[PDB]
């Protein structure tokens, strides 16, 4: 997260980090033994950490639950990056509420300019590197699918909506993909891509929410 | 070695933080970087032992 700030002690309960050695991606808790993140991040072997803002202590009070399965939606272009979400079941259940709450699925799509609450433990700089050792936070409206398609021409599809500023300076970046687009209480984004990091008229891109939460709970239901 | 061990680094533009290996050709050493997970280029490898295998040759 660039131009971004420490988060609250456990305001994001919902946040949590993939793990492959080290994190590597973000994710969001939907229910007990679920989490949603970018197709992307698939990974064999994923383990997922909860309720701890500081990404790097060990016995504090996270929770590491392996993933039992780790299913990309079927539809998943590694080159367009359209339908770039998946779904994580965790071996065991996690406990919840104190510092590991799940995050409610949208009932109907956002709209432009509509306030949202974007966090991940990515890169903080959007030229150099520096990434935090806590869960960092940003404040960013949805953009207009208008201002969108004119940044990035051809590459928008209608599973994808921006969020950030056209004047650079703060979006997510590496380490954030994954995590959670917080609109009014609901999960509305997935962090997936952008052309460099908070960089003028390259605003962030994800992907939409709403327009899966079919498929959620139909996997979640079969699996 | 390949062309492509000539060109730098790229991340690209999804946003995960994976190390990868690239032949950079000026200290003719394979080195780590990181990765957005996507669209990556041929100078990207998951070893470093295939970086120099594939880009150390004259």
């Amino acid at each position: 997260i660039v131009g971004g700030y420490t988060c609250g002690a456990n305001t994001v309960p919902y946040q949590v980090s993939l793990n492959s050695g080290y994190h590597f991606c973000g994710g969001s808790l939907i229910n007990s033994q679920w989490v949603v993140s970018a197709a992307h991040c698939y990974k064999s072997g994923i383990q997922v950490r909860l309720g701890e803002d500081n990404i790097n202590v060990v016995e504090g009070n996270e929770q590491f639950i392996s993933a039992s399965k780790s299913i990309v939606h079927p539809s998943y272009n590694s080159n367009t990056l359209n339908n770039d979400i998946m779904l994580i079941k965790l071996k065991s259940a996690a406990s919840l509420n104190s510092r590991v709450a799940s995050i409610s699925l949208p009932t109907s799509c956002a709209s432009a300019g509509t306030q949202c609450l974007i966090s991940g433990w990515g890169n903080t700089k959007s030229s150099g590197t520096s990434y935090p050792d806590v869960l960092k936070c940003l404040k960013a409206p949805i953009l207009s699918d208008s201002s969108c398609k004119s940044a990035y021409p051809g590459q928008i599809t209608s599973n994808m909506f921006c969020a950030g500023y056209l004047e650079g300076g703060k979006d997510s970046c590496q380490g954030d993909s994954g995590g959670p687009v917080v609109c009014s209480g609901k999960l509305q984004g997935i962090v997936s891509w952008g052309s460099g990091c908070a960089q003028k008229n390259k605003p962030g891109v994800y992907t939409k929410v709403c327009n899966y939460v079919s498929w959620i709970k139909q996997t979640i239901a079969s699996n | 070695r390949p062309d492509f061990c000539l060109e730098p680094p790229y991340t690209g533009p999804c946003r995960l933080r994976i190390i990868r290996y690239f032949y950079n050709a000026k200290a003719g050493l394979c080195q780590t970087f990181v990765y957005g997970g996507c669209r990556a280029k041929r100078n990207n490898f998951k070893s470093a032992e295939d970086c120099l295998r594939t880009c150390g040759g004259a």
